[PDB]
Order: structure tokens, then C-alpha cells, then sequence
């Protein structure tokens, strides 16, 4: 039945600031994505050059 | 009708089933770049080729100073020419890989993709010889002279037909300027095929690297191969641009920033690299029409492919006989493009020999043979 | 028969990817050109006007050009007449035509040198090889009169005698004019006059590098993350009872 | 050109996937990455390089021969006079 | 003796479909024959060749293949299909030679 | 908290991003060609016509 | 061309008629000396040296 | 900048030749989108009124 | 055809003088634009007059 169903453990490819369960991933969130849009803004920067 | 413009829009419509919701499988390498690359090299030839064909003049008396006068008073006019003259090659480059992915994977079951990709090789190949005649140096003339003097093997009309295409007695001005017109041409017809192509391989969508169906395993093209795609194109734009502004003339001959001269013949007539392995076949068989039909079928075979295929596997990933045979036919395709480079002498001439027949043989015989060999060592 | 020699390769200063042309040595080399080389020798695509901002001034450039005679024309009367050079003018023909050049050359054509080191394998290192390697057959062989031993040029016999020899002409910049160095500055300023870009497209090059490796890097980045929803994706089987 | 939706008739299979932004973009490099780049280029090696090897030879051999015709063969002037 | 036995689980793991957890058969090509062999299967032998291929397309993106303990075993290797697939082609052929008057 | 201001300033609104992307490039291209056109120069002191000039700009007669 | 002594005798004294296109060496000439031709190799159109 | 120079010359003859050569391929490219939006709807017929009943 | 202020007019000239029926062609060329635009008036004209633009 679907209540032995459980999500696998993604630990080996969490990132750093979300590995811990007992720890709200909101607290990260900003910066999680402030990098990622960072690289995604600067290959515009340099595309737009 | 549609909640979304993206799906309604008869325009767009077309844009997002091509581009944006198409279906990909989720498993295709990076093989599977060298189709939008390809796409890439022909907007761009395009664009370049009209930024030059601005400032060039098609007469036998102003066609190598106009080039001239491009690349030494126009703006950036030199940046054009060797971006222009190089992505000829990216292009080549581009198609030989396309090719051997098909090949490899059995791309070629998709009949009629296939059929109009061999097509497009052909135009190609057409537009890149109009069109490195323009420069009209010694190489450009006497390569030219070579090539339109294979036709004249053609019993009966041939002499007719050459006299014709040439619109004289031989390579002159009303050849350059027709020949003007068709490389203006020509790229449109590979641009027009090219929708052709995309159009019947989409009614069957992408092959992938495992030949067993993915309609289990589908993902939009957006984002997954757009960005992919892009990588794929920065790739291999650095080597582009690393030859073209750092070795202009790396893969140039000389030759060609002399004049032509219908009275000197240069000592070494080569062709330009990727015509190098077909010109290796034409001269393997010392009869004149006997090496123009071989160079025909050099090419011609690839119709055939699609009839030759035994595997009950569609591609040879799983078959490690056919995977021998092919990288023997790739390095067999080295040692022609090396052969065709060098004069007619021993021990080139025997090894060109052989290197044809085998070209021929691994084509034709060992892969349908080991095709039915690789069957029943699986018990089928 | 087939025998020939290849010149080594010479480490000039402009050899290297991100190496412009020594401006100094590309100066010399023009004054080579004009009071040596083109008495014989044509270079029809470049003009006085390219000197500029490049090897000379504005003022000696103009100079340069009004040493020479051009024929214009034609005047009021359909008359073809002589006029100071301009520097829009290119440098001038030492001859008319190549039957008169042959004729004034026992039947040998000197080629125009505009893109010599383009037309020639080995560029520079070949025209250097050749400017310096004159010498005396070896035994079994013998030039037909008219002709001079080079090793370097293929064929062996050329219809040009040593064009350069010490003290030929005196570098108004001091420079000690020695066979060698005047072949040297003469051969960089045949790389410049076949491409005058030249510098600039090495410049470009530069940037192109740099821009590419980082551009190259931020995508694959991007694509890795967007990947990164099927690279780790798991599955499973979970048929019925 | 309408395709998702209609191709294929699965049952019984659940999938897991995490945001981008839940992981890493290139992780375990050392752990997974090379090992496997390791594991690829090994099984491969004798299956490519091979004929590779073999053109190179042909290469060499016909290049060096080519040049050793060019040579002079001392045993045709041993009795010229 | 076992020489043809001996050859063909040489190929078996030369060809290395096995790695991916696939059987022989769920490797053939698509064809009209097998098409129709695939329409005839059983709802769970058919939901379990899925999920095989579902999972080397899966590795196959990751660049991965599974431990070398999940590889399939020449000897357990299940010809699922090929009984199928033989009465399909034998039906094909026998309408065909029965058109051919 | 860069990354996090540099998010809820620049990157969270599109429209923001794109004024980012624009003066972004703006700055890069002033401090990119400066820089590159130096790196390049440096590697040639006393080769460009830069370095020559003063020499006949106006010197003789 | 104008052809001397070897190039005349050397060449009637060569099989009559053995060759691609069997001619007599006097076949195609007004005057032994005299040897007007087209420069064109009449494979693919190059020039003979 | 259209001229390529002070006035109609030669720059201006080779690049109106190049525009010359490639607008009517543009045009038959266009032609294409004309047509194709119009068979969303059919043409139209010289009364006005839907022809639906009379095809 | 030659693009080239010195050469225009007469590769014309040339090719009305000396191309087989390049006279023709260039006739038919000259004239097709005319026909092009007689056809292009007219069915901008039934457009307008039978409300085609909607
Ligand atoms: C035509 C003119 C010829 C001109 C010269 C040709 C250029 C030669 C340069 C070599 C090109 C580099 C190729 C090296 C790639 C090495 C490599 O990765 O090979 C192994 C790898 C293993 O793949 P899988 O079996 O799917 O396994 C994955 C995990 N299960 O094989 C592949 O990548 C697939 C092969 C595609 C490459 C084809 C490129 C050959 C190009 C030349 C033209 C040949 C075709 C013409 C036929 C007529
Ligand atoms: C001084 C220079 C002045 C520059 C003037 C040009 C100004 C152009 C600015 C346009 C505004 C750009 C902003 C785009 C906003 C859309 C967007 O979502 O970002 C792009 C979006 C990213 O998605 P997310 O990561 O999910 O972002 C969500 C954030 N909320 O899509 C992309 O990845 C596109 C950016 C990558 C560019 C790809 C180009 C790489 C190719 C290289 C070849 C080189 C170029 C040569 C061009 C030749 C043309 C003839
Ligand atoms: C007196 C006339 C004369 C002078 C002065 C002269 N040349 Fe030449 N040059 C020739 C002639 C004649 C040829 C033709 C050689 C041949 O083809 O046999 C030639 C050929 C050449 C070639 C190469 C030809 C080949 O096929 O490789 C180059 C390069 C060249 N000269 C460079 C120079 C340079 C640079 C100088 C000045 C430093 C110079 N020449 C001065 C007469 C001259
Ligand atoms: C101007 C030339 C060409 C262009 C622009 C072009 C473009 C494309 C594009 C965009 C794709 C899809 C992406 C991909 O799989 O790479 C594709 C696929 C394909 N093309 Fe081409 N192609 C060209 C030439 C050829 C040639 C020469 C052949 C074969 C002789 C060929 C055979 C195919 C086939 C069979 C596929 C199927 C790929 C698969 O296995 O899924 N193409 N091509
Ligand atoms: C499939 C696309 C194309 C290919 C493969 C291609 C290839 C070539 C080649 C091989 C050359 C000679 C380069 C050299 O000088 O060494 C050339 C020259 C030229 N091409 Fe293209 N070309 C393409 C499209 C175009 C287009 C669309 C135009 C113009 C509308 C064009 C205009 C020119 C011009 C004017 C030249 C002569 C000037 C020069 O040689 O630099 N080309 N092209
Ligand atoms: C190279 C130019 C053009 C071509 C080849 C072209 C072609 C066509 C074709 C094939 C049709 C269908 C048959 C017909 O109704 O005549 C059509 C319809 C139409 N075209 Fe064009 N057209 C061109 C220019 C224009 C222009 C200039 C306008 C208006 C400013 C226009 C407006 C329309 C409209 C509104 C229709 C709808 C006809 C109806 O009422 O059913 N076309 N055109
Ligand atoms: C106009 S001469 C020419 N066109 C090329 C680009 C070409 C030929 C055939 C097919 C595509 C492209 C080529 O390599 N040559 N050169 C050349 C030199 C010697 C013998 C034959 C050709
Ligand atoms: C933007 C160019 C997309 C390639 C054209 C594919 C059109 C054929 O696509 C068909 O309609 C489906
Ligand atoms: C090879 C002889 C080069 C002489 C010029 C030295 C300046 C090189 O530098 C480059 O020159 C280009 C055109 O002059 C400019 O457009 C570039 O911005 C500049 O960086």
C-alpha cells in the first residue's frame, strides 16, 4: 500500500545548507538561489558583451 | 480555443512543437548536438556570406581584389572573411560527426530523414566548391578546372555538358559568375531541405544511444537540450575561433593568394581537407570514368545503408564486432584524407588502392555479414 | 629530383599567439622595401596611407607618397599627365606590365610581394632562408647562365640574384645594417603588408579566450543544474500484490 | 508535433526527483565522477585505439618510405668513373 | 562439445546489454514483427520489460550502469518474447505465401 | 549576505534582473576592455607604434 | 614546339601503334620539326609541363 | 551607412545587388506565413456570408 | 550580371547583345516587375472592397 512508500535518502547529492532534516531549508533558500541566478545573470553579462 | 497563445497561435504553435514542448528522450549524448550545430554553421555561413558577398565583385579581373580590398578597407571586413572561410570547415567538420552518429546508432532506419540528410551533404558539398572558386586564386581555378573536367568522363554528353556548364571553352568569367549566383542560391536550398529533414524526423522523434524505445522516458526540449544545446555550441565555437583567430590559414593552401593563371598549373593540385578521402578514391581507380564512378559511389553508398542493416539491434552499442568494423572504416577514412594529400607515388598509390577497396568492402560485405553473425551469437 | 630543403623555423618576435609585430623591425623592413626590393618588386595592395599610425607619422607618410610621380588624367584635352604622389595611392609598379617586368628580368618574374609570405610555405622563415642561403652548387650540378644556386628556392636555380648584401642601405634609425638583420626587418614587414590586421586579431584573439572561458564555464553550470533533476532521479518497481 | 501525453502505456512506477536548487550541480566528483570517466575510457580503449593504432603505422611507414626513395643509392656509381 | 556455448556467453558479456539490467530481448529493434509480439505479452511480463527500459534509459543518461551484481546472467537470462515474436513472423509468412496465389 | 541580498534586490523580480543584466554588462565591458587591452600591451611593451611614436611625433628638423 | 633530331627519329622508331590512342608520330604533323599542340591533359584538364 | 560612403556609388551598387538577390527569397518565405494564416479561416467570398454550406 | 559602377550597363548591354535570348529574359524580367505590381494593386483592391482585411 502506498504508506510503505517513502522518499529515498538524497543526501549524496543535497546541498550543504539542506542536508540537515531538522533544520528549515527556508533559512538557505535565498541563498541557494541568489548563487545559482548569479552564475545564470553573469552568462548573460558576458553574452550580452 | 486554447487557454495558452504558446498552443493556440498558428505561428507559435509551430515553435513550441519543434521547440519548446517537443518530446525528447532522455538519454541522448552529446551526438545528438551536431543537428542544432549544424543548423547554427548554416545561419551563420548566411549571414557571413552576405556581409561579404556586400563588398565582392564576380569578374575575373576584380574577384581576387575585391576579397582583397574586403579584407584590407572594410570595417572588420578581414573578421568576416576568416569567419566565413572557417566555418566552411565547422560545417564539415559538423556533418562528418552527424554522419558517423547515424551511422553508428542506425539513425539511418529513419529512412526518410536519412534520404534528405544525404541530400543536404551533397548541396553542401556543391556550395563549398562554387564557392571557394570567388577568391579566383590558383588553387580556386585549378581545382575547379579538375572537378568540372570529371563530367567530361560522361559518355557521349559529357564533353557537351561540361562545355555548357562552363558557357565556354573552359573555366572562365561566365563560369564565375554563374557560379556567383549558385553559391548566393544554394544555401537556401539547404536551408529549405533542412526543414524537410526535421520534418520527417519528427514524426518519429529522436533515436537515442540505447536503441530500445523512450516514449517511457520523454522530456520537453525546453530546457533540457536548449541548454545542452547552447553548451554544445560554446564547445565547439572556441577551437572555431581559437583557429580562426589564432591560424587563419592553417588549413589553407597557399596557392590560392596567387592569381589565377590558366597558363601555370601549381605542382601540387590538393583539395581542401574534407573533399580530401573522395578525391583519395577518385584517383584509386587510373581510368578516368572508372574514378568518377567511384567518387560518385563513394557517396551514393549512403543511400544503400538503410538496406544493409542485419542487427536485430538498431544501434551498436550493444555489438562489439560492428563497433571494431566501424572505428576500422573511421581510421580507414584517415588513411584516405592522409593518401589524398600526397602525389600519385609509391607506396601512396597502393596504399590509396587499398584503403578504397577496403572503404568499399567494410561497407558493403563485412557489416551486413557480421550483422548476421552477431544474430546468432545472440541465438536469434 | 624530388629533393628539397625546408627552412627551420625562426623564433620571431611575432611568432607567439598573443605577440604583435615589432613596430621598429616592421619600419626598417618598409625602408628595405622601397630602396631595395622595388626596383623589381610590386605591392600593389598596400598604399601610403596604411603607413600611417602604424610604421610613420601622418607628415612623414604624406613625405613618402610626393617622392613619387603618378600619371593621372586625362586633363581638358584627354591628356594623360604626372602628378605628386597622395597617400591614398598605392605603391608604385616598377613596371607596366609582367612582359616588360620578364624583359627586364632575362624573362624571370619577380612577384608581387603583397602577400608573398601567404603564397609561400614557410612564410617568413622561407623568405628569410632564401634571402640568406645563396651559395655555390654542389659537385654534379650546374645553374644554367642567368640563373643563381639557392638551395632554399625550389628547383634550386633562381632567376633573382642576392638582393642583400652589408651596408646595402643605411637604417636611418642606426640599426647596423647587416645582411642578416636587413632580411630579418624586410621578412617582418612582408608579414605585416600580407596581413594588416595582424595585430589587431591577435587582441581580438585575447578577449575571444578569456570571454570564452568563462561564458563556457557559467553554461556548464547551467546546464548541470537544470540537469540535476534527472541526474540524481530515482525510480522504482512497485507492481501490485 | 503534439506528443506528451499519448506514447506509452506505463503502470507501477514512482519516481523521486529534488529541485535544482535542492542540490548539487556537479557533485561527488571523486567519489563517482572520474571513477566512472575511468570505467568508460577502460572499456572502450581496446576497442577504439586499436585501428587508430594501426592507421598511425601505415602512416609512418609509408611517410618514411616515401623519403627513403628520394635517397640516393650508393650502389649506382660504385664503377662510374 | 560447448564451443558454440562457450562463444555465445562470450558475446552475451562482450555485448554488455546485461549491465543495464536488460535482457536480450528487451534490446531488439522495433520492427512490425516485433511490435506485434510486444501487443501479445502478458500485463506483467510487458510492465516489467518497461521498467527495465525505463531504468537503462535512466542510466544511460547518468552515464552509470548498475553493480555488478545486478547484471543478468547468461543462464538467467529470459527469452520472454521470442516464443511470440516466432508465431507472429510464422502467421506473417503464411498470409504471405497464401496472397502469392 | 550577499548572495542573499544580491537575490532579493537583483534576482527575485524579472524586471529588476534584466536592469542587473544591462548595467552588468555596462560595467564588465568598461573594466574587460581596459583590462584585456593592458594584459595585451604589457605583453608587447616597446613593440606598438603606442611605444614608438614619440620618437618621430614631431621630433626632427 | 620545335623539335630537333631525337625528337623526331626517337619517336617514328616507337611502336607504330601501341599506345592510348595509336598514331603515328607523323600522323599529326605538316613538318617534323613543327609540333603544334593543346597544352590540355586530356584527363581533367591540367597542363603538362 | 546606407551608401557605404558619401553618396551612390559602387558600395551602394554591390550591396543593393546582394538586397536584390535575397528580398524575393523573403518574400516567398513570407508568401508562406500569408498563406498559412489564412487557411486558419478560409477565404472569403463576394457576398460575405459563410460559405460553409458550399464548399 | 556584374555589380560594378564600371561594369553594370554594359554586362547588361552584354547580356541583351550576346547571351542566347538574353534579350528576352531581360525583357520578361523588366516587364514581370509591372505585372507584379498590376496583380498586387488589384488584389490589395478586391481586399479592401470586399472586406477581406478582416
Ligand atoms: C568523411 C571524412 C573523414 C575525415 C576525418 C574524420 C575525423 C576523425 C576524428 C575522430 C573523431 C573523434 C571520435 C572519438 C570518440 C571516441 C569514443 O567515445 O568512442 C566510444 C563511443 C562509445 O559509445 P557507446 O557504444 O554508445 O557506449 C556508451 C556507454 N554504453 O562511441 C561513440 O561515441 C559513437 C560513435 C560516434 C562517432 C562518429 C565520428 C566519426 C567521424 C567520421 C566520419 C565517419 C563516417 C562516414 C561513413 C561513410
Ligand atoms: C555594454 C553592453 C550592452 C548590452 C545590451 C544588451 C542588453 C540585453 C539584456 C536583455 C535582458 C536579459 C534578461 C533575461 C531575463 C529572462 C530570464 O529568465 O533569464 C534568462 C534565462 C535563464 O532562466 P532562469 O535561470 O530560470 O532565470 C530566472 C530568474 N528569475 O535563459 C537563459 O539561460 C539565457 C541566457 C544564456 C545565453 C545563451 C547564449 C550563449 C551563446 C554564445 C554565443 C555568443 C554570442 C554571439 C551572438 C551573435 C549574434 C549575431
Ligand atoms: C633586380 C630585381 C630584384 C630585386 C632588387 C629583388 N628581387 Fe626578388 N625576385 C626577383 C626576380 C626576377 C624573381 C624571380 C625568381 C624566379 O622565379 O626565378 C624574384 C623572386 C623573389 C621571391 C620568391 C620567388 C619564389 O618563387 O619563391 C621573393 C620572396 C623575393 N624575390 C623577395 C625579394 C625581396 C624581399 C627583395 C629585397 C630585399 C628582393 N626580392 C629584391 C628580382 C629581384
Ligand atoms: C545541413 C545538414 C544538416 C542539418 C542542418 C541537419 C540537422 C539535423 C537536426 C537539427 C537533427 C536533430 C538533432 C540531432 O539528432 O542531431 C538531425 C537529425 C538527423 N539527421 Fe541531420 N542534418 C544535416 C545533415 C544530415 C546528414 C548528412 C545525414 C545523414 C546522411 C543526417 C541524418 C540525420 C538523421 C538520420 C537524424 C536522426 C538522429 C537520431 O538518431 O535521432 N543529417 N539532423
Ligand atoms: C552553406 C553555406 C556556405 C558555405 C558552405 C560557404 C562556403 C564558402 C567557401 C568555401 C568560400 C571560400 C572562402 C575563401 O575565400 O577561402 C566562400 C566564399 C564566399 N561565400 Fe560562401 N558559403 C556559404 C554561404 C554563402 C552565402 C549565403 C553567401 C552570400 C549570400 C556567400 C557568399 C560568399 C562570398 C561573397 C564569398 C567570396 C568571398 C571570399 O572568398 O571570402 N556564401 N563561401
Ligand atoms: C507577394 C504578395 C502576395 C502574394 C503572393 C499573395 C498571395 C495570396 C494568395 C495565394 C491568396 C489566396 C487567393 C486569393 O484570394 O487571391 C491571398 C489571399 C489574400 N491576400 Fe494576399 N498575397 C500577396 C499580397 C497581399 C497584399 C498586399 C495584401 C493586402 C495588403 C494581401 C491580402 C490578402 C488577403 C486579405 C487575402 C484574403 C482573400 C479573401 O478575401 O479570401 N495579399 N494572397
Ligand atoms: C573550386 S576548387 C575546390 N572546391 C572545393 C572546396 C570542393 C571540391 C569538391 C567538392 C566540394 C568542395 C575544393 O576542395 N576545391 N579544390 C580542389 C583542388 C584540387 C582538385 C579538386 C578540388
Ligand atoms: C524553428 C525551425 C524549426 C524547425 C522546423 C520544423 C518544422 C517541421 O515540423 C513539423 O511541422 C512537425
Ligand atoms: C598590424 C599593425 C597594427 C597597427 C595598429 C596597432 C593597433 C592595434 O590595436 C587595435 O587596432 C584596431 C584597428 O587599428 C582597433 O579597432 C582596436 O580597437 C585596437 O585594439
Amino acid at each position: 500500500v502506498h504508506n510503505d512508500v517513502t522518499v529515498p535518502d538524497f543526501s549524496a547529492y543535497r546541498r550543504e545548507d539542506v542536508m540537515d532534516a531538522t533544520t528549515s531549508s527556508q533559512t538557505s533558500s535565498e541563498d541557494r538561489k541568489g548563487f545559482s541566478y548569479l552564475v545564470t545573470a553573469t552568462a548573460c553579462v558576458a553574452t550580452a558583451y | 480555443m486554447a487557454p495558452n497563445i504558446r498552443k493556440s497561435h498558428p505561428l507559435l504553435k509551430m515553435i513550441n512543437n519543434s521547440l519548446i514542448d517537443l518530446p525528447a528522450p532522455s538519454n541522448i549524448s552529446a551526438w545528438w548536438n551536431f543537428g542544432s550545430l549544424l543548423a547554427v554553421c548554416l545561419m551563420t555561413q548566411i549571414l557571413t556570406g552576405l556581409l561579404l558577398a556586400m563588398h565582392y565583385t564576380a569578374d575575373t579581373s576584380l574577384a581576387f581584389s575585391s576579397v582583397a580590398h574586403t579584407c584590407r578597407n572594410v570595417q572588420y571586413g578581414w573578421l568576416i572573411r576568416n569567419l566565413h572561410a572557417n566555418g566552411a570547415s565547422f560545417f564539415f567538420i559538423c556533418i562528418f560527426l552527424h554522419i558517423g552518429r547515424g551511422l553508428y546508432y542506425g539513425s539511418y532506419l529513419y529512412k526518410e530523414t536519412w534520404n534528405t540528410g544525404v541530400i543536404l551533404l551533397l548541396t553542401l558539398m556543391a556550395t563549398a566548391f562554387v564557392g571557394y572558386v570567388l577568391p579566383w586564386g590558383q588553387m580556386s581555378f585549378w581545382g575547379a578546372t579538375v572537378i568540372t573536367n570529371l563530367f567530361s568522363a560522361i559518355p557521349y554528353i559529357g564533353h557537351t555538358l561540361v562545355e555548357w556548364a562552363w558557357g565556354g571553352f573552359s573555366v572562365d568569367n561566365p563560369t564565375l559568375t554563374r557560379f556567383f549566383a549558385l553559391h548566393f542560391l544554394l544555401p537556401f536550398a539547404i536551408a529549405g531541405i533542412t526543414i524537410i529533414h526535421l520534418t520527417f524526423l519528427h514524426e518519429s522523434g529522436s533515436n537515442n544511444p540505447l536503441g530500445i524505445s523512450s516514449d517511457s522516458d520523454k522530456i520537453p526540449f525546453h530546457p533540457y537540450y536548449s541548454f545542452k544545446d547552447i553548451l554544445g555550441l560554446t564547445l565547439m565555437l572556441t577551437p572555431f575561433l581559437t583557429l580562426a583567430l589564432f591560424s587563419p590559414n592553417l588549413l589553407g593552401d597557399p596557392e590560392n593568394f596567387t592569381p589565377a593563371n590558366p597558363l601555370v598549373t601549381p605542382p601540387h593540385i590538393k583539395p581542401e581537407w574534407y573533399f580530401l578521402f573522395a578525391y583519395a578514391i577518385l584517383r584509386s581507380i587510373p581510368n578516368k570514368l572508372g574514378g568518377v564512378l567511384a567518387l560518385a559511389a563513394s557517396v551514393l553508398i549512403l543511400f544503400l545503408i538503410p538496406f544493409l542493416h542485419k542487427s536485430k539491434q538498431r544501434t551498436m552499442t550493444f555489438r562489439p564486432l560492428s563497433q571494431t568494423l566501424f572505428w576500422l572504416l573511421v581510421a580507414n577514412l584517415l588513411i584516405l584524407t592522409w593518401i589524398g594529400s600526397q602525389p600519385v607515388e609509391h607506396p601512396f598509390i597502393i596504399i590509396g588502392q587499398m584503403a578504397s577497396l577496403s572503404y568499399f568492402t567494410i561497407l558493403l560485405i563485412l557489416f551486413p555479414t557480421i550483422g548476421t553473425l552477431e544474430n546468432k551469437m545472440l541465438n536469434y | 629530383g624530388e629533393l628539397e630543403l625546408h627552412p627551420p623555423a625562426f623564433p620571431w618576435s611575432h611568432g607567439g599567439p598573443l605577440s604583435a609585430l615589432d613596430h621598429s623591425s616592421v619600419r626598417r623592413g618598409f625602408q628595405v622595401y622601397k630602396q631595395v626590393c622595388s626596383a623589381c618588386h610590386s605591392m600593389d595592395y598596400v598604399a601610403f596611407r596604411n603607413l600611417i599610425g602604424v610604421t610613420h607619422t601622418e607628415a612623414e607618410a604624406k613625405a613618402l607618397a610626393e617622392e613619387v610621380e603618378v600619371q593621372d588624367g586625362p586633363d581638358e584635352n584627354g591628356e594623360l599627365f604626372m602628378r605628386p604622389g597622395k597617400i591614398s595611392d598605392y605603391f608604385p609598379k616598377p613596371y607596366p606590365n609582367p612582359e616588360a617586368a620578364r624583359a627586364a628580368n632575362n624573362g624571370a618574374l619577380p612577384p608581387d610581394l603583397s602577400y608573398i609570405v601567404n603564397a609561400r610555405h614557410g612564410g617568413e622563415d622561407y623568405v628569410f632562408s632564401l634571402l640568406t642561403g645563396y651559395c655555390d652548387p654542389p659537385a654534379g650540378v650546374v645553374v644554367r647562365e642567368g640563373l643563381h644556386y639557392n638551395p632554399y628556392f625550389p628547383g634550386q636555380a633562381i632567376g633573382m640574384a642576392p638582393p642583400i648584401y652589408n651596408e646595402i642601405l643605411e637604417y636611418d634609425d642606426g640599426t647596423p645594417a647587416t645582411m642578416s638583420q636587413i632580411a630579418k626587418d624586410v621578412c617582418t614587414f612582408l608579414r605585416w603588408a600580407a596581413e594588416p590586421e595582424h595585430d589587431q586579431r591577435k587582441r581580438m584573439g585575447l578577449k575571444m579566450l578569456l570571454i570564452s572561458a568563462l561564458l563556457t564555464s557559467l553554461l556548464y553550470y547551467m546546464k548541470r543544474h537544470k540537469w540535476s533533476v534527472l541526474k540524481s532521479r530515482k525510480m522504482a518497481y512497485r507492481p501490485p500484490k | 508535433g503534439i506528443h506528451f501525453g499519448n506514447l506509452a502505456r506505463v503502470r507501477h512506477i514512482i519516481t523521486y526527483s529534488l529541485s535544482p536548487f535542492e542540490q548539487r550541480a556537479i557533485p561527488n566528483i571523486f567519489s563517482d565522477a572520474l571513477p566512472n570517466v575511468w570505467r568508460r575510457f577502460s572499456s572502450q580503449v581496446f576497442k577504439v585505439a586499436p585501428p587508430f593504432l594501426g592507421a598511425y603505422l601505415l602512416y609512418s611507414w609509408g611517410t618514411q618510405e616515401f623519403e627513403r626513395l628520394k635517397r640516393k643509392n650508393p650502389a649506382d656509381y660504385e664503377n662510374d668513373q | 562439445g560447448r564451443l558454440m556455448d562457450r562463444i555465445r556467453k562470450w558475446y552475451y558479456n562482450a555485448a554488455g546489454f546485461n549491465k543495464y539490467g536488460l535482457m536480450r530481448d528487451d534490446t531488439l529493434y522495433e520492427d512490425d514483427d516485433v511490435k506485434e509480439a510486444l501487443k501479445r505479452l502478458p500485463e506483467d511480463l510487458y510492465n516489467e520489460r518497461m521498467f527495465r527500459i525505463k531504468r537503462a534509459l535512466d542510466l544511460s543518461l547518468k552515464h552509470r550502469i548498475l553493480p555488478k551484481e545486478q547484471w543478468v546472467k547468461y543462464e538467467e537470462d529470459k527469452p520472454y518474447l521470442e516464443p511470440y515474436l516466432k508465431e507472429v513472423i510464422r502467421e506473417r509468412l503464411e498470409r504471405e505465401a497464401w496472397n502469392k496465389k | 549576505a550577499l548572495l542573499r541580498q544580491a537575490y532579493s534586490a537583483l534576482f527575485r523580480r524579472t524586471s529588476t534582473f534584466a536592469l542587473t543584466v544591462v548595467l552588468g554588462a555596462v560595467l564588465f565591458e568598461r573594466a574587460f576592455d581596459q583590462g584585456a587591452d593592458a594584459i595585451f600591451e604589457h605583453l608587447n611593451e616597446g613593440k606598438l607604434w603606442k611605444h614608438i611614436k614619440h620618437k618621430y611625433e614631431a621630433s626632427e628638423e | 614546339r620545335h623539335r630537333t633530331q631525337a625528337e623526331i627519329n626517337q619517336e617514328a622508331e616507337v611502336d607504330v601503334s601501341k599506345l592510348r590512342d595509336p598514331q603515328h608520330d607523323l600522323d599529326r604533323v605538316k613538318k617534323p620539326e613543327w609540333v603544334i599542340l593543346v597544352g590540355v591533359c586530356t584527363h581533367l584538364g591540367c597542363v603538362p609541363i
